[PDB]
């Protein structure tokens, strides 16, 4: 079960995962990665 | 600095269970905070779903 930031998946399995939870990840990941980049957090993630 | 970033927006338990980790592989939880996110999104996101 492959996630992304920028509202990108790969699911092994269709069934597996419905529609629910694939949006409070997707929006929880979406919100996390904002709330880094809003208070410059990112850059430090990003860089070695 | 993201050290008060985690605690402002994960869980304790996830803190807890990631640093547990982190201190299981033997690494510096506060010298090395990107880790310590990644785990801790890593972790939450099993919960999530």
């Amino acid at each position: 079960m492959i996630f992304s930031y920028n509202q990108d998946y790969s699911l092994s399995n269709e069934s597996s995962l419905d529609e629910e939870g694939k949006g409070r990840v997707l929006s929880r990941l979406t919100e996390l990665q904002a709330e880094l980049s809003l208070k410059n957090l990112w850059q430090v993630l990003i860089g070695e | 600095s993201m050290d008060t970033f985690i605690t402002r927006n994960f869980q304790t338990t996830i803190i807890q269970k990631a640093k547990n980790t982190m201190a299981e592989f033997s690494e510096d939880p506060e010298l090395q905070p990107a880790m310590l996110f990644n785990i801790c999104v890593h972790l939450e996101v099993c919960y999530v779903i």
